[PDB]
């Protein structure tokens, strides 16, 4: 099946790495974002949105990392089908 | 929120007052003519519209109605062309026989021996020998049938009409603001995402779904007659899983990442093709999907109304 | 409309008007009696 | 705010005085400062209410013939798709009407043009539609102060809601109950395109086997 | 005016009980102009008196013959026995003219109230008019009036009213059925659970026209369906 | 506070409810001068009546090209006119050129001027032609039986419905020439397919009105 293939376990890996490394303070999201010499540092979030996050987690933190983690995933399991290690 | 839409209702009364009082764009001009060099200065700064007023707000309101009537124009010029290939043409005829016949979309009236104009171009046809290749964009569109011409025609003279009534709009019932013209991180981004990457997109779909199959027909001997119409090869799936087997698996091959699967219209041929000698539309299918995602990627970077992305 | 006619009767409006209906009447002078180098009848 | 999507900038300006706010501005088109034409908050409010009851005019009519002719109190002649009824002569057409659907097409294009200008001549003018002759019918169209809820002896005609957190109440659930409808006709248009079936159908599918009949495997 | 047609609801202005069998209904606004609003009553009451005499005749024909059809009973070939295969031309002049007359009078009570009250030939005997739309006297011969007019109104019109959705009924079974209304009732009771509305509508018996001695009617149904 | 084309819409300026026939109907504002107005009103009442004349004779004589009397109809009846008896169409077109030349000139000049026509100069008719208002002539001669003498209500109504046959007829020429167009056969053997079979036999099933399907 489709679901618990190398395909499907990179993707989830991917997505869950850049949504856990945007909660935990380790990627760029929405209320951080980073300097020339990439520091974190607030923004001024030019609207206000609100979540019930502890860290602040929001929806659109979520649309972001889920598309930078697509990305990636897309982008590393047709690398490994290129290679062919897939 | 910062990056909104702020415009201003009715700026600007619809009337033809200021049409009866030529110049009144200006201080110098709006007095009247004495001298013939009035008439000259009244067309050079008919546009000068950073000279006419101070305020960049209503310079660029007058810019972006202004930019409306070019687009109205382009789609009016653009309708006539389709028009034209549609009435006035031998593109039917070329279509049999593209290496033989001459396209050509524009007949000249016999007036004043002008008829002579009319040459001998192929398909029983007399015009003028066009040069703007409308006949292989069609093509390579798929087009295959005046009618089709004929709507695309009148659906650019809505498009014109709306156009205008767009400038209309945005000049005289609802004009937007300085604050919303200088939001250009949300110009770019849409402009990048939407324009340049939704607009491949779409062509994308449309060389996938009605120019691949028309043009792989055609390349195959096939009458444009005989030929399935574009809504064909979109309902039935059975068409182009004969022509593609990987319309047999549907989107699942994108949402599986297994695109592999695609090589069958999205392809990295090179070159050209030997029986028409212009490029694979497979090849142009599989860019357009490229720059789209490349285009939509790009219309991500910039910051406007949530902190992610970049300040210019 | 009387500004709508007064912008109509502007130079280039009128011009137009009136060499589109020069231009038609020799047109049509020239489709009704075409060719006419002299003037014979 | 509530329903999470909700921002700081929206909830100036929505107080939750409008029926179904719950803070879910986030491109914030609802902002009353430097609006102008269709995004006035009037007009929204009030597109958000006509697109809420046609949809769920819609969302019962796309699904209410399937699921009675598998009940058996239509026939099958009639127990059709909602896009096979004629309103998408390539996916399909239903034969056995009256009239052919341009006829009919041209009767709706009449009933609505009326039915609708008067509404928008209500919207543009509130305390119109009361006052030209309509073959006295007029007593009706006089409307109320806003736009979407007229409220006539027709437009209300039980009279329901007599109180004013009643009518609230009412709102309320008019437009949850519209919004989901709305959701369910993207839906339905969705799984028409997608599965080619009505949406009963899917749904019975989807309750005879939900893990190899779902969005995933309708891929393919 | 009291016990409206509905608990939730408010009465108009324009109906306070005035008129009798106001339940304060009026949802389409139509009787808000007081002119319209007499109009509207005389033509109910007309709509009601004929739709009474209308089920009466098909019930009381139902019951003595039932051997012919009321919806085909119009026809010369299904006339009694005097006037079987008579000429419908002179039929329907007879009724033109003799109906012309007597609502052409009607009319002018409506426009003029009480000047039509007068024999036109005979001159001494006139009807009276308590209100109009109920002359009275020699059509009301019996001499009920001249007690609880109000309540006889009451009753006239609420039975009026059933009788209007009765006939319609009536139609609308003859349509989908072919029966009458006690055939229809005999033939639900003969099989209450597979013969009723459910599998008639979209059935109409009604042909698409008929030849009345040379002429062409279109005979139309109320709804679609099976010619 | 009067009906109006598009009810809500407030009627412009210069239709005030003093012409017969005002709806406020001017969304292109072509009447807004006075001058230009009184113009399109004589316009349109000539329109409407020329077009009331036309719509009453293309009526009848489909009505006798219908019951099979020897008529033919409008799209034939100047051929059948001009070929039965022996008329020449040149000389008839220039005889009625020269008589709606003089009547028109007439009626122009009391346009332009209105007392005019008056004077005694034609044949020494005063008062036939002096004209009662813009587009109502009146007279001895344009109004014999004096319905706009008398009672100025009953004048006043005369008008509204002279106007408003006066449209309708003129939408019902139009109607005619569309279905010739279409159809290619008389308005009412139009209207007798139509009341054959109301459904399937209309302008959505020509082929050419709605050229979708
Ligand atoms: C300036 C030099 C010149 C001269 C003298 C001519 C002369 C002529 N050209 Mg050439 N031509 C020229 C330049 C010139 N052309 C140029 C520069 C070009 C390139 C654009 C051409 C291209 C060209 C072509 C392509 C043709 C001509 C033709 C002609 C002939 C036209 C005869 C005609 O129209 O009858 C018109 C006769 C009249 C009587 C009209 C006179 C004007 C008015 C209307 C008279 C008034 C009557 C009445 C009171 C009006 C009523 C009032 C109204 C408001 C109701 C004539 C020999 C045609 C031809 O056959 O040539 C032999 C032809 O086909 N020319
Ligand atoms: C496990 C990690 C992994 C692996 C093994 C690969 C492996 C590969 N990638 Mg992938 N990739 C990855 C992660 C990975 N990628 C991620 C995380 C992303 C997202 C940023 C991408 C995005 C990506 C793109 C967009 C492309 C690849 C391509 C490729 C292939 C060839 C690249 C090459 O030779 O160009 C060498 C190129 C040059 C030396 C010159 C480039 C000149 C440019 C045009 C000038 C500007 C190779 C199979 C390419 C491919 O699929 O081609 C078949 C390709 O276009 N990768
Ligand atoms: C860029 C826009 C453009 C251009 C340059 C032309 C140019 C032309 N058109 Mg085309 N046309 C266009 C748009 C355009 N058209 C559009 C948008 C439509 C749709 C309404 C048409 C519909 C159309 C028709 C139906 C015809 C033309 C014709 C013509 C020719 C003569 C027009 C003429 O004398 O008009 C006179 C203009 C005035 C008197 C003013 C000329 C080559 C004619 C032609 O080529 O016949 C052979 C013709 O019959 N055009
Ligand atoms: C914008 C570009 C575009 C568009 C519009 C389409 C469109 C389509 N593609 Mg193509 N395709 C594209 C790009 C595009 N494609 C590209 C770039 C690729 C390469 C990866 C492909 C590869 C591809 C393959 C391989 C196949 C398709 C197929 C299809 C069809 C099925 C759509 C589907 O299942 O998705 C699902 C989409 C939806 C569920 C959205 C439907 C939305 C509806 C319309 C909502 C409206 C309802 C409304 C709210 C209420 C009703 C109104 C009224 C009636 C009351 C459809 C015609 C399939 C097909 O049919 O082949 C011919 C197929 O097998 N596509
Ligand atoms: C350069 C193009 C352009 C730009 C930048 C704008 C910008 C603007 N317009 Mg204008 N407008 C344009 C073209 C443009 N318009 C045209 C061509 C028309 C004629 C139809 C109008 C008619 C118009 C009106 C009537 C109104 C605006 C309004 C607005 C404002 C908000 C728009 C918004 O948020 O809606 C976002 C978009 C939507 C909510 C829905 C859009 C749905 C349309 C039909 C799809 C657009 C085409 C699509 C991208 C491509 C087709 C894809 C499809 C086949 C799948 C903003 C200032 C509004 C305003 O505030 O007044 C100033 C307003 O009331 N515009
Ligand atoms: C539901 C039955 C019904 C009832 C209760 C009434 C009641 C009344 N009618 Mg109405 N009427 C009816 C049916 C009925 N009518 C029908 C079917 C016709 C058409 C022929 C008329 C035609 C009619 C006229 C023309 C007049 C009346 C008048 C009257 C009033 C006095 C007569 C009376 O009380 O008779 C009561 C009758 C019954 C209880 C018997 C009903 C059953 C029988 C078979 C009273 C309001 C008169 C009136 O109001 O003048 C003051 C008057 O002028 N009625
Ligand atoms: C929204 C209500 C609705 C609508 C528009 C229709 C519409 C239609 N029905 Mg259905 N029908 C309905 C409710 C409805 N029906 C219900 C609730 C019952 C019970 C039936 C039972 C029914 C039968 C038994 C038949 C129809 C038939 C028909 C057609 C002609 C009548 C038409 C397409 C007829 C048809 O064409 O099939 C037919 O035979 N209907
Ligand atoms: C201005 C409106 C108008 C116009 C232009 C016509 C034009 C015509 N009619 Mg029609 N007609 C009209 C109004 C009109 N009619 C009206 C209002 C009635 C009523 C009729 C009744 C009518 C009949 C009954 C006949 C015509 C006929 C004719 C034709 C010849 C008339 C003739 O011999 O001259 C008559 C000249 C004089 C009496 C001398 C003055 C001609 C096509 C005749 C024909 O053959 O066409 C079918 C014909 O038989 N018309
Ligand atoms: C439709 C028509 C005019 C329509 C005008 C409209 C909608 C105007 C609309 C507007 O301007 C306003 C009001 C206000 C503006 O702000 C907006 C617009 C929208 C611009 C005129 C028809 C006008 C029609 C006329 C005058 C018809 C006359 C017919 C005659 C004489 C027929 C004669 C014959 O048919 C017979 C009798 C027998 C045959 O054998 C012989 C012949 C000759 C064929
Ligand atoms: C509730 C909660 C939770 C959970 C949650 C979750 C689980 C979430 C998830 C989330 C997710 C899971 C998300 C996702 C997202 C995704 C996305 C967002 C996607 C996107 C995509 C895209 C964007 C694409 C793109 C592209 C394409 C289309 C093609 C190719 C190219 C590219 C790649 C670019 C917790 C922890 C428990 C607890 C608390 C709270
Ligand atoms: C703006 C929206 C963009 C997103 C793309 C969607 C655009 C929709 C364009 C109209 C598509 C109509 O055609 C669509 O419906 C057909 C009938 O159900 C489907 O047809 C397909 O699915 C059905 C059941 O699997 C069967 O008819 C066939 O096996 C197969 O051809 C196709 O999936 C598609 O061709």
């Amino acid at each position: 099946g489709f679901i618990g293939s190398s395909t499907n376990l990179i993707m989830v890996a991917s997505t869950t790495a850049t949504l856990a490394a945007a909660r935990f303070g380790l990627a760029p999201t929405v209320k951080k974002n980073t300097t020339a010499g990439l520091k974190l540092v607030d923004s001024k979030n030019s609207a206000g949105v609100i979540s019930n996050d502890p860290a602040g987690f929001t929806i659109v933190d979520v649309l972001a990392m889920g598309a930078a983690g697509h990305g990636l995933g897309v982008g590393i399991v047709l690398g490994l089908k290129g290679i062919g290690a897939l | 929120k910062k990056v909104k839409i702020a415009v201003d209702r009715n700026p600007v009364e619809t009337s033809f007052e200021k049409w009866a009082k030529p110049g009144h764009f200006s201080r110098t001009l709006s007095k009247g003519p004495n001298t013939t060099t009035w008439i000259w200065n009244l067309h050079a700064d008919a546009h000068d519209f950073d000279s006419h007023t101070s305020d960049l707000e209503e310079i660029s309101r007058k810019v972006f109605s202004a930019h409306f009537g070019q687009l109205g124009i382009i789609f009016i010029w653009l309708s006539g062309m389709y028009f034209h290939g549609a009435r006035f043409s031998n593109y039917e005829a070329w279509l049999s026989d593209p290496t033989h016949i001459k396209p050509s979309a524009q007949v000249v009236w016999p007036i004043v021996g002008q008829e002579i104009l009319n040459g001998d171009v192929g398909g029983g046809f007399q015009g003028i020998q066009i040069t703007s290749g409308f006949f292989q964009l069609w093509r390579a569109s798929g087009i295959t049938s005046e009618l089709q011409l004929y709507t695309t025609a009148i659906g650019g003279l809505v498009m014109a009409a709306a156009m205008f009534f767009a400038g209309w709009f945005h000049y005289h019932k609802a004009a937007p603001k300085l604050e919303w013209f200088q939001n250009v991180e949300s110009m770019l981004n849409h402009h990048l995402g939407g324009l340049l990457g939704l607009g491949s997109l779409a062509w994308a779909g449309h060389q996938i779904h009605v120019s691949l199959p028309v043009n792989k027909l055609l390349d195959a001997g096939v009458d444009p007659k005989e030929i399935p119409l574009p809504h064909d090869l979109l309902l039935n799936r059975a068409i182009m899983a004969d022509l593609y087997p990987s319309f047999a698996k549907g989107i699942a091959p994108f949402f599986t990442l297994n695109w592999s699967e695609y090589s069958d219209f999205l392809t990295f041929k090179g070159g050209l093709n030997p029986v028409t000698g212009g490029l694979w539309l497979s090849d142009t299918a599989h860019h357009h999907v490229a720059i789209a995602v490349l285009f939509l990627v790009a219309g991500h970077m910039y910051r406007t109304n949530w902190g992610i992305g970049h300040s210019m | 409309m009387k500004d709508f006619t007064t912008y109509l009767s502007t130079a280039p409006v009128i011009a137009t008007i009136w060499f589109t209906f020069t231009a038609g009447l020799l047109i049509e002078i020239n489709r009704y009696f075409p060719d006419p180098l002299v003037f014979s009848f | 705010q509530l329903y999470v999507g909700a921002s700081q900038s929206s909830l100036a300006y929505l107080d939750g005085s409008l029926p179904g706010d719950f803070g879910f501005d986030p491109l914030g088109l609802l902002d009353p400062v430097n609006s102008g034409g269709f995004i006035e908050p009037k007009w929204l409010q009030y597109s958000e209410v006509i697109h809420a009851r046609w949809a769920m005019l819609g969302a019962a009519g796309c699904i209410a013939p399937e699921v009675l002719g598998a009940a058996g109190l239509i026939p099958d002649a009639t127990n059709i798709k909602w896009f096979e009824s004629g309103v998408i002569p390539p996916a399909g057409s239903y034969n056995g009407y009256w009239a052919d659907p341009y006829t009919i097409f041209f009767v709706e294009i009449v009933a609505m043009q009326f039915a609708e200008l008067r509404r928008l001549q209500d919207f543009r003018y509130p305390g119109s539609m009361g006052q030209q002759y309509f073959l006295g019918l007029e007593a009706i169209f006089k409307g109320s102060g806003d736009a979407a809820y007229p409220g006539g002896p027709f437009f209300n005609l039980f009279n329901l809601g007599k109180t004013e957190a009643a009518m609230k109440e009412l709102k309320l659930k008019e437009i949850k109950n519209g919004r989901l409808a709305m959701l369910a006709m993207l839906g339905y248009g969705a799984q028409a395109v997608m599965t080619g079936k009505g949406p009963f159908q899917n749904l019975v599918e989807h309750l005879a086997d939900p893990v190899n009949n779902n969005i995933l495997t309708n891929f393919a | 005016d009291r016990k409206l047609w509905a608990p939730g609801v408010v009465a108009p202005e324009y109906l306070k009980g005035d008129l009798a069998g106001d339940y304060g209904w009026d949802p389409l606004g139509l009787g808000a102009d007081p002119t319209a609003l007499k109009w509207y009553r005389q033509s109910e009451l007309q709509h009601a008196r004929w739709a009474m005499l209308g089920v009466a005749g098909v019930l009381v024909q139902e019951i003595v013959k039932p051997d012919v059809y009321f919806y085909e009973a119009g026809l010369p070939q299904n006339l009694p026995e005097p006037f079987t295969n008579i000429n419908m031309g002179g039929l329907l002049a007879w009724e033109f003219i003799l109906m012309h007359w007597v609502e052409v009078r009607r009319w002018q009570d409506y426009k003029n109230f009480g000047s039509v009250n007068e024999d036109p030939i005979f001159k001494g005997n006139k009807v009276p008019n308590p209100e109009m739309g109920y002359p009275g006297g020699i059509f009301d011969p019996f001499g009920f009036s001249k007690g609880n007019l109000k309540e006889l109104q009451t009753k006239e019109i609420k039975n009026g009213r059933l009788a209007m959705i009765a006939y319609m009924a009536f139609i609308l079974q003859a349509q989908a059925t072919g029966k009458g209304p006690l055939a229809a009732l005999s033939a639900h009771l003969s099989n209450p659970f597979g013969n009723n509305i459910l599998k008639n509508i979209g059935t109409c018996t009604v042909p698409h026209s008929v030849d009345v001695q040379g002429l062409t009617i279109p005979l139309t149904c109320l709804w679609p369906g099976s010619q | 506070v009067r009906p109006v084309w598009f009810p809500g819409n407030p009627p412009p300026a210069h239709l005030d409810g003093s012409l017969a026939g005002d709806y406020g109907f001017d969304p292109l504002f072509l009447g807004q001068e006075p001058q230009t107005l009184k113009w399109y009103v004589q316009a349109e009442l000539v329109h409407g009546r020329f077009a009331m004349l036309g719509a009453a004779g293309i009526i009848l004589t489909s009505i006798g090209a219908k019951v099979g009397l020897g008529f033919p109809e409008w799209y034939d009846a100047g051929k059948v006119v001009v070929e039965k008896n022996n008329i020449d169409f040149p000389t008839l077109m220039v005889i009625q050129f020269y008589l709606m030349g003089w009547a028109e000139t007439k009626r122009w000049y009391d346009f332009k001027n209105p007392g005019s026509q008056a004077d005694g100069s034609f044949l020494g008719f005063t008062e036939e032609f002096k004209g009662l208002e813009n587009g109502y002539p009146g007279g001895r001669f344009f109004d014999p039986m004096g319905l706009s003498r008398g009672d100025a209500a009953k004048y006043q109504e005369y008008k509204q419905k002279e106007v408003k046959n006066g449209r309708l007829a003129m939408i019902a020429c139009l109607g005619f020439a569309a279905q010739y167009a279409a159809t290619g056969k008389g308005p009412l053997d139009n209207l007798a397919d139509h009341l054959a079979d109301p459904n399937h036999v209309n302008f959505a099933t020509n082929g050419v009105s709605i050229p979708i399907a």
